[PDB]
């Protein structure tokens, strides 16, 4: 059916300024067809990474992404005070059925 | 480069709501549009999509029937007529646009602010 | 970039001049331009507007009726006499009636019956005027280099009018593509009326929209439009020789339809309106090109493929590829390879040199390259990290001269002339060549071209009949106007 | 015919071929085709997809035809007789019962 | 669609006039008329091959007849 | 009309096939609806007037 | 009106597709296949018409051909 | 395969087709032919249905 996408913790405890890693697995083969979206409470998700290594327009280097196969990681290398936030993986493989992760949140430890 | 949305409302369960987003900044004839909704305690679901030019419109399964999505380049609107509401379909809904030369493609998007809709009985 | 899948595109590699080279622009690919030592360039015509065209002789293809009436003299009269025939928008036809005796004048001839029925229109269709002046190209064209797969400076738009056939392109670090195009030349417009008849638009040749048999106007209409044929929407049958009826045929809007075939369709926002199918004809002074990407230190860190290396359906292979290393803005080795142990470059490497401009961590890039026909390796590095990757194509350059000169034929057949001048940088054979073409077209034109894909295959197979046993020289000139036509059908 | 909401689904070069679920409703007019697709649109291959794009069929009206047995079809004949009548009772056709 | 069989091939037969009666001798004068008026390279096209075809005089000028009729049509 | 057999059987109209009961079935769209496509990336429906 | 004079006499040339181009095909040849199977005796008339005419086989095949294509057309 | 509820119409020698209305649903397969009728089945006429 349609291509889901997996996110593992979906609850990530850390300090401000430790190493924060996310994942997202796809169902099925998608190239490099992966966006990052950070997503605060009561403001619009914003785009952080699109085919999932390029960064938005106007996002700070600290985020970085890679992929291997289906396995697609986020990288926040200095954690900063605004960066705990939800983040969501969104598949943009061919067609619209389009779906996004259940989402993983990064809380103060 | 914005969209405003506006529309939302509390409403009965069987009631029929319009949204509208509309759009500024840019040319809107060249994006294609989204909808896609956040249910309290729930992640982000893609749920409609329209092309740039109107000819196709896509909605999906946890939607396909009641929904219907439309614009109008000339206003500068995108309108989600949504009938037959039901309690799951309470929700903040958010009008996605980005820069499309195929059906529904897009790289970088463009985000509103959201609009509340509440289905109670 | 913006080339790669396209499936219609057509490379223009070579230039002997130095200096320009002449290339024709189609609607529906594109042209990449590769030179000796100067940056690949790909070059899109994507739409024409036409701009405040001029409204002429408008049809009206429904018709409604009114208040039908009518007279009889008796036989031995003058005639019938309705006070509304002196007026030009009444429908009125004089016939002959049996009448005497029962009906109320004693003779038995045959009387005068006059019937006229008010004109009323709706849903009429209006053609206007296309001239060479006011109607715009806008071309795009794009580079090779660092733009990886996903103000630009890689990225140009141009606009052409009759009023300025010349323009350059100013591409931010690699110069100036100089580009002269001949607009009025390029598609005739001096025969085709914009044709509207209810939120649809066509393109129609100034022939087709003459010869139609419906009421029609004349230019723009100030309030109600007087319609002078008055017949062929209205019918005045007869009854078995007692009456006149009046009826009017319907609406007409779908004998048009299949009425045009081989007319092209458009679309229109506001008072301009697209095309989208073309042909025009530009020459490139590509002599302020440079190349962003000489004296470069060689990339020396690592390579990654990012995606796969995949390939294109004209046998070119596009790889993306990461960089992991911070050198600045270097220079990226890359080749096709065989025998690993001796690295000797085969094929050749379509973009024209591949630099990482963007230094902060990890950068993409995008490259394509025309590998050779056997078992190959890209070889992307320098020593010990040299990533490569196993390719393979299909097939013999036997099959690539084929297919050539099936693309050659096939552009030929859609253009003409100007197809003998899509890849002229110019000679003597090359114009000689356009001039036989020149007389022969015309020729054909003028004999042949007034049938469409039946009349002509079977005007083909006639003559090629005749041709095949005639026993003459005529039997050379037949089958040479055979292969003619039937290629200019076949070709579809 | 009046026609309503199109709609539309491509596959790669490589996959299988399109399919709305829209073509399981005899109401719907679906056609099939071959479209140029990769690495600018969505997938990584460079073939030719396959493209399929439906749309809802109306008639406002239509033209019918009717059969006819060569019984339940009557004839109606008018006569009349010379002699007696004036002039004024040739096309008139008021009361022929008496 | 296109096609849309014509109705005169099965002409009803009777005193009273039919649909379309008036138009029926003009309509197909008028059409071919008109494509030859705008084509007449294919009358010498025609005549040339009509001359190739056919031994005796008749038969080459109901040859050339036949093509200049066929031609309209694209029948 | 008063109309032959056989002229009302070779129309290339979209056709039901006698009893309209409920919900209108049409065994050919076809040609009643033009499919074309643009330069090879797009699909477009338009019906005949 | 009646007559409607066909666009496909002066085919706009161009890599897009025109019109209507997918029908062209069929059109011509369903029109005479389907008077040709309503009315299969102006067969027979025609192979007459058609023997009685042209000295040669070939000839006589043409008359034939030609004449079957320009009945059910009218023209 | 496997096959379930079927079904069946009838129509007047002289009258036009039969039409299920199960044949606007894309999951029924079904085939139309000609049947001897008349005056004892129930329509009075002779031709074949």
């Amino acid at each position: 059916s349609e291509i889901v996408l997996t996110q593992s913790p979906a609850t990530l405890s850390l300090s401000p300024g430790e190493r924060a890693t996310l994942s997202c697995r796809a169902s099925q083969s998608i190239s490099t067809f992966l966006a990052w979206y950070q997503h605060k409470p009561g403001q619009a998700p914003r785009l952080l990474i699109y085919d999932a290594s390029t960064r938005a327009t106007g996002v700070p280097a600290r985020f970085s992404g890679s992929r291997s196969g289906t396995d697609f990681t986020l990288t926040i290398s200095t954690l900063e005070p605004e960066d705990f936030a939800v983040y969501y993986c969104q598949q943009r493989y061919n067609w619209p059925p389009y779906t996004f992760g259940q989402g993983t949140k990064v809380e103060i430890k | 480069v914005q969209l405003v949305e506006s529309g939302g409302g509390l409403v009965q369960p069987g009631g029929s709501l319009r949204l509208s987003c509309s759009a500024s900044g840019f040319t809107f004839s060249t994006y294609s549009m989204h909808w896609v909704r956040q249910a309290p305690g729930k992640g982000l679901e893609y749920v409609s999509a329209i092309t740039g030019e109107g000819d196709s419109a896509f909605y999906a399964d946890s939607v396909k029937g009641r929904f219907t999505i439309s614009r109008d380049n000339s206003k500068n609107t995108l309108y989600f007529e949504m009938n037959s509401l039901r309690p799951e379909d309470t929700a903040v809904y958010y009008c996605v646009g980005g820069y499309s030369n195929f059906y529904y493609y897009y790289t970088m998007d463009v985000w509103g602010q959201g609009t509340t809709v509440t289905v109670s009985s | 970039i913006r080339c790669i899948g396209v499936s219609n595109r057509d490379f223009v590699e070579g230039m002997s001049g130095g200096t320009w080279v002449d290339v024709v622009l189609e609607h529906g690919g594109c042209v990449t331009v590769m030179a000796q030592d100067k940056p690949t360039v790909d070059i899109e015509l994507v739409t024409t507007t036409v701009s405040n065209m001029a409204e002429v002789r408008s049809y009206c293809y429904e018709a409604s009726i009114s208040d039908m009436a009518s007279d009889s003299r008796c036989p031995t009269q003058g005639e019938a006499y309705l006070d509304k025939q002196s007026d030009t928008q009444y429908v009125c036809k004089r016939t002959l009636v049996d009448r005497g005796w029962g009906n109320g004048c004693g003779l038995f001839g045959k009387g005068s019956l006059v019937t006229c029925a008010k004109f009323a229109c709706s849903k009429k269709m209006t053609g206007k005027s296309i001239q060479p002046e006011n109607l715009e190209y806008r071309i795009m064209l794009s580079v090779h280099g660092s733009q990886h797969s996903g103000t630009d400076e890689n990225r140009a738009k141009v606009e052409i009018t009759p009023n300025s056939p010349r323009a350059e392109a100013t591409l931010g670090g690699f110069g100036s593509l100089g580009l002269d195009c001949e607009p009025r030349t390029g598609l005739d417009f001096s025969d085709l009326y914009y044709l509207t008849m209810n939120n649809k638009h066509w393109l129609v040749h100034k022939e087709w929209f003459h010869d139609i048999p419906l009421p029609w106007h004349a230019g723009a209409d100030t309030g109600t439009p007087h319609w002078n044929n008055k017949e062929a929407l209205v019918e005045f049958k007869d009854a078995h020789a007692k009456r006149q009826t009046v009826v009017v045929l319907g609406s007409q809007e779908g004998a048009v339809h299949t009425a045009l075939a081989g007319a092209l369709e458009a679309e229109m926002d506001g008072a301009k309106g697209r095309l989208s199918s073309g042909h025009l004809k530009c020459r490139l002074k590509m002599d302020k090109l440079r190349l962003k990407g000489v004296s470069y230190s060689l990339c020396t860190a690592a390579f990654t493929f990012t995606k796969i290396p995949a390939e294109t359906l004209h046998g070119t292979v596009t790889v993306e590829v990461q960089y992991a290393g911070t050198d600045g803005p270097c220079k990226v080795p890359a080749q096709m390879a065989v025998d690993m142990q001796t690295l000797t470059p085969v094929g050749r490497l379509i973009t024209a040199n591949p630099v990482i401009t963007e230094s902060t961590e990890n950068s993409k890039m995008m490259l394509e390259l025309d590998p050779p026909f056997g078992d190959s390796y890209i070889v992307i590095g320098v020593g010990e990290k040299k990533i490569t990757h196993h390719w393979h194509r299909s097939g013999s350059t036997i099959g690539k001269a084929f297919e050539a000169t099936v693309r050659g034929a096939k552009r030929m057949a859609v253009l003409g002339d100007t197809a003998w001048d899509f890849g002229s940088v110019g000679g003597a054979l090359n114009s000689l060549g356009k001039g036989i073409h020149q007389i022969f077209g015309a020729a054909f034109k003028s004999l042949f071209g007034g049938m469409s894909w039946f009349s002509q295959i079977l005007i083909g197979t006639l003559l090629m009949w005749l041709g095949l046993n005639t026993k003459n020289g005529s039997i050379s000139l037949m089958c040479l106007a055979l292969g003619g036509v039937l290629i200019f059908l076949s070709t579809a | 015919a009046s026609i309503s909401d199109m709609a539309s689904d491509s596959r790669c070069p490589t996959q299988g071929e399109a399919y709305l679920d829209k073509q399981s409703d005899t109401q719907y007019v679906c056609k099939r085709t071959l479209v140029d697709r990769g690495w600018g649109n969505g997938c990584g291959l460079f073939g030719k997809g396959s493209l399929v794009t439906c749309a809802k069929f109306a008639c406002s009206k239509k033209m019918t035809g009717k059969s006819i047995q060569p019984e339940n079809l009557e004839y109606r004949i008018m006569l009349s007789v010379h002699g007696s009548q004036h002039s004024g009772m040739i096309v008139n056709d008021t009361g022929h019962e008496t | 669609a296109v096609t849309l069989p014509s109705h005169s091939t099965r002409k009803l037969q009777t005193r009273s006039q039919t649909w379309l009666e008036s138009r029926e001798y003009t309509k197909h004068l008028i059409r071919v008329e008109n494509w030859i008026f705008r084509n007449p390279g294919f009358a010498l096209a025609a005549a040339a091959i009509a001359w190739l075809l056919g031994s005796s005089t008749s038969q080459k000028v109901i040859y050339l007849v036949m093509i200049l009729l066929i031609a309209p049509a694209y029948s």
